[PDB]
RNA sequence: AUAAACGCUGAAAGCAUCUAAGCGUGAAGCCCCCCUCAAGAUGAGAUUUCCCAUUUCUUCGGAAAGUAAGAUCCCUGAAAG
RNA sequence: UGGCACCUCGAUGUCGGCUCGUCGCAUCCUGGGGCUGUAGUCGGUCCCAAGGGUUGGGCUGUUCGCCCAUUAAAGCGGCACG
C-alpha cells in the first residue's frame, strides 16, 4: 500500500561537532552510534543511509570509570600460531585516543555492508582542532 | 587535620584552584591538591575544611594539613637525615659534589645531589643529607642506605641512627 | 654518519702489518653525487638522495632528465636514500668521495642476495632427510603438516619456493684499505650479491 | 512505524511510551500506520495530536 | 614470607594489616611474615 | 612502563603503618632499540620531475579517434628464471 | 585404572620409531625476590616469570627401565595416547 520510503540523496545529511571531555566512553558512543544510523528522523528507512556526519574532538579526555584504565584489555590476533597481542585501555587513551573511540563505536553499529558505510562517516581527533571547517559543522549537545 | 599552622616571617602563600605554593628563605615549593577540601585561609592559622564528612573525606582531611605543615616548616628550618658507616674498610671520600662510597665492592659507587637537596660528609664514617623537601630528603637517604643494608651478624653496612638492627649469632 | 653506493668487483686477500692474512672485498664507488635533500617541513623526515652511475642519454627518459637537471648533473643509474645523517654537509650537486671513510672504520653492507630458482625444503630451510635405505621411501620431503584437530594447516609451515633475491645486511664489518685515485675501497669479509651488484655502504648503527 | 513515531515524538519533549499512553487516556484511536503517516508528511497535524496527549497526561 | 590461605597471628607481637587489597601479617620476627 | 619485592611522605585512628590521595627503586618477561615484508592501509598516503588542454558528434549525461610524456609487441641475452 | 554404551560396523587404520612442529605452566637451566637450622662455599623452601634452551651411546619391537660417558639443564603434559 502506502508507506513512505526514503531514497538515496533525498534526505539532507548534516555535520555535527561533539565535545567529548569527561563523558564516559560507552555513554558517548551509544548516542553517537544512533546519530550516524539516522534513528532521530521520522524519515528513517532501515535499508537506506540517512544519518548525519559526526566530528569528535578532545578524544584524549574521555572517561573510564573504576579500574578500567588498567584492567580493561584490548586483544588482537594476527592468525599466526601464538600471535595474540593486548593493550590496556589506559595507555591506549594516552597514545592513540582516536583508535579507542573508533573501536568502541564500531561495535555499536550493524555488522553488515551498510554498517561499514556509516563507519566512514565518523572523524575522531584527539586534540581540540578539526580539519573539516570547510563543511561548516554545528555544535551538538548530548542528551 | 582540623588543627592550625603558623606562617613564619618571610613566608608567603598564594593559591590557585587546587594549586598552592610557598616562598621562603630556603626556597619555594609547589603542589596540587583535590578541590573537595576547600583550604581555609586565615590571618595566620591556615587550615582546611570537610564539606562532606564521609570515609573518603576524613582520610583526606588530615593529609592536607600535615603536608602543608611540612611545606611551611620546610622553608623555615629544613630537613636533615643522618647516616653512619660500620665495618672495617668502609669509608667514604667526597670528590667535590659527587659522593663516593667504598663499601667493600670491587668498584666505587657514585652519588649526585638532586635538584635542591645537598649532601655533606662531615666525618669519613658519617653522612648528612639536607634539603627543603621532606619527601625528597627522605628518598635520597634511602637510596644511599640501600647500597648495603645492615647485615644481621656483625652490623656491617650503612644504617640510620636508631635502627634496632636484629642480631643473630652464626655458627 | 656517512654513506656511499658502490659496485661489487670481487674478492681477494691482503697481508697486514702484523703479518696475518685476511680476505677482502673490492668496491668501486665512482661518480656519487648528492641529488636532493628532504627536510621535516617538506617531507617529515631527514634524508639525502645519492646517485651512483651515469648512463647514456638514450636510456634516460624525459621525466628524470629534469630531476637531475636541478643538481646540474648527467642522468644516473642507481638512486637511493640515507637517513639519520647530518644535513649541515651535503650541498646539492656536491661529489661524494671514498675518503669520507678511513682506516679501520666499521660499516654496514646492504645488498640483494644471489638468486636461486625453485628450491626444496632441505636447501631452502635446512631441514633433515629421511633414511636413504632400510626400505624407506621418504628422502627429501617436507614433513607432517600438523595435527588433525584444527582441520587446517597453520601459517609458517615452511615449504618449497623461490629461494634467493632478498635484501640482506651485514653488520660490524671492518674496512682495510681506501684508495682515492682508483675510487676503490677494501672491506674485510663478504657482502651479499653477485659480481657487479650494487652495494650500499653505511656507518655502523651499533 | 513505531520507530518513526518515536523519532517524531522526541522533538516535542516526549517519548513513544509516554505519548501512546496520553492518546489512550484521551480517547484517540488512531493506529500506528496513520500516526506515522502524519509524522513524515503532515508534521503540522502531528503536533496537534501531541498537544492533546500532553493535556491528558497532566489532567 | 609464608603464602598460605590461613594467615593468622602466631605470637603476641604479631599484627594484621591490609595492603593492596589482601590480608597479611607483619611481625618483628621475620619467621612470622605471612600473606594470603 | 611494570610483576613479585623493598621503601619515602602520610592520614583514616593527634601514635604507628609502603596505601587510601602522591612519589622512588625494581626481572632473560611487556613496548621499544636491531633485521625483513609492508598503501588492495578500498582509511588506497607523501615528495621531485615530465606532457598538456586537439578533432568529429551531441538535446543531455557524454560518446569516438588520431596523438603528447611514456610503455609494449618483436628480436640478441644473463648477474634472473 | 574404572563405570555408561550417546556418534561411527553401505569401514572413524590400530603400538613403537622417522620428518615436522605448535600450545599450557603445576619451571629442569638461565633472570628478579622473601624465609632459613642464611658466618663463607654449597644448599633447602616459597613468590613473579613460558624469552630462549633442554645430549650421544650398550640391552630389549619396545613406551618405560637399568647401565657407560657428558651437560648450565638432560622438565611435566595436550593436540584422534599430534
Ligand atoms: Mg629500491
Ligand atoms: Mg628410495
Ligand atoms: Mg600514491
Ligand atoms: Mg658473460
Ligand atoms: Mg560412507
Ligand atoms: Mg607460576
Ligand atoms: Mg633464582
Ligand atoms: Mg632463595
Ligand atoms: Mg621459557
Ligand atoms: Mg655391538
Ligand atoms: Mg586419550
Ligand atoms: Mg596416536
Ligand atoms: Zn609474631
Amino acid at each position: 500500500r502506502t508507506t513512505y520510503m526514503a531514497k538515496p540523496g533525498e534526505v539532507e545529511r548534516k555535520w555535527y561537532v561533539i565535545d567529548a571531555t569527561g563523558v564516559s566512553l560507552g555513554r558517548l558512543s551509544s548516542e553517537v552510534a544512533s546519530i550516524l544510523r539516522g534513528k532521530n528522523k521520522p524519515q528513517f528507512t532501515p535499508h537506506i543511509d540517512t544519518g548525519d556526519f559526526v566530528i569528535i574532538i578532545n578524544a584524549g579526555k574521555i572517561g573510564l570509570t573504576g579500574k578500567k584504565a588498567t584492567d580493561k584489555i584490548y586483544y588482537r590476533h594476527s592468525q599466526y600460531p601464538g600471535g595474540l597481542k593486548s593493550r590496556t585501555a589506559g595507555e591506549m587513551r594516552t597514545n592513540n585516543p582516536e583508535k579507542l573511540l573508533e573501536l568502541s563505536i564500531k561495535g555499536m553499529l550493524p555488522k553488515n555492508s551498510l554498517g561499514r558505510q556509516l563507519f566512514k562517516k565518523l572523524h575522531v581527533y584527539g586534540g581540540s582542532e578539526h580539519e573539516h571547517a570547510a563543511q561548516k559543522p554545528e555544535v551538538y549537545e548530548l542528551r | 587535620g582540623k588543627k592550625t599552622i603558623v606562617i613564619p616571617a618571610g613566608v608567603t602563600v598564594t593559591l590557585n584552584g587546587s594549586t598552592a605554593t610557598v616562598k621562603g628563605p630556603k626556597g619555594e615549593l609547589v603542589k596540587e591538591f583535590n578541590p573537595e577540601i576547600t583550604i581555609n585561609i586565615e590571618g595566620n592559622e591556615i587550615n582546611v575544611s570537610r564539606p562532606t564528612d564521609n570515609k573518603n573525606h576524613r582520610a583526606l582531611h588530615g593529609t592536607t594539613r600535615a603536608i602543608l605543615n611540612n611545606m611551611v616548616v620546610g622553608v623555615s628550618e629544613g630537613y636533615e637525615k643522618k647516616l653512619e658507616l660500620i665495618g672495617v674498610g668502609y669509608r667514604a671520600q667526597k670528590q667535590g659534589d659527587k659522593l663516593v662510597l667504598n663499601v667493600g665492592y670491587s668498584h666505587p659507587v657514585e652519588f649526585v645531589a638532586p635538584k635542591g637537596v645537598e649532601i655533606e660528609v662531615p666525618a669519613n664514617t658519617q653522612v648528612i643529607v639536607k634539603g627543603y623537601n621532606k619527601e625528597h630528603v627522605g628518598e635520597l637517604a634511602a637510596n644511599i642506605r640501600a647500597v648495603r643494608p645492615p647485615e644481621p651478624y656483625k652490623g656491617k653496612g650503612i644504617r640510620y641512627e636508631g635502627e634496632h638492627v636484629r642480631r643473630k649469632e652464626g655458627k | 654518519t656517512k654513506g656511499i653506493l658502490g659496485r661489487k668487483v670481487g674478492m681477494t686477500q691482503v697481508f697486514t702489518e702484523n703479518g696475518e692474512l685476511i680476505p677482502v672485498t673490492v668496491i668501486e664507488a665512482a661518480q656519487n653525487v648528492v641529488l636532493q635533500k628532504k627536510t621535516v617541513e617538506t617531507d617529515g623526515y631527514e634524508a639525502v638522495q645519492i646517485g651512483f652511475e651515469d648512463k647514456r642519454a638514450k636510456l634516460s627518459n624525459k621525466p628524470e632528465q629534469g630531476h637531475v637537471a636541478k643538481a646540474d648533473t648527467t642522468p644516473k643509474r642507481f638512486i637511493r636514500e640515507f637517513r639519520d645523517v647530518n644535513l649541515d654537509e651535503y650541498e646539492i650537486g656536491a661529489e661524494v668521495k671514498v675518503d669520507v671513510f678511513a682506516e679501520g672504520d666499521i660499516i654496514d653492507a646492504t645488498g640483494v642476495s644471489k638468486g636461486k630458482g625453485f628450491q626444496g625444503v632441505i636447501k631452502r630451510h635446512g631441514q633433515s632427510r629421511g633414511p636413504m635405505a632400510h626400505g624407506s621411501r621418504y628422502h627429501r620431503r617436507p614433513g607432517s603438516m600438523g595435527p588433525v584437530a584444527p582441520n587446517r594447516v597453520f601459517k609458517n609451515k615452511l615449504l618449497p619456493g623461490r629461494m634467493g633475491g632478498e635484501q640482506i645486511t651485514i653488520q660490524n664489518l671492518e674496512i682495510v684499505k681506501v684508495d682515492v685515485e682508483k675510487n676503490v675501497l677494501l672491506v674485510k669479509g663478504n657482502v651479499p650479491g653477485a659480481k657487479k651488484a650494487l652495494v650500499q655502504i653505511k656507518t655502523a648503527t651499533k | 512505524w513505531i520507530a518513526r513515531i518515536n523519532a517524531a515524538a522526541r522533538m516535542q519533549d516526549l517519548s513513544y511510551s509516554k505519548l501512546m499512553h496520553g492518546l489512550k487516556l484521551a480517547g484517540i484511536d488512531i493506529n500506528r500506520k496513520m500516526l506515522a503517516d502524519l509524522a513524515v508528511n503532515d508534521i503540522a497535524s502531528f503536533n496537534t495530536l501531541a498537544d492533546s496527549a500532553k493535556k491528558a497526561l497532566a489532567k | 614470607m609464608k603464602v598460605r590461605p590461613s594467615v593468622k597471628p602466631m605470637c603476641e607481637k604479631c599484627k594484621v594489616i591490609r595492603r593492596k587489597g589482601k590480608v597479611m601479617v607483619i611481625c618483628e620476627n621475620p619467621k612470622h611474615k605471612q600473606k594470603q
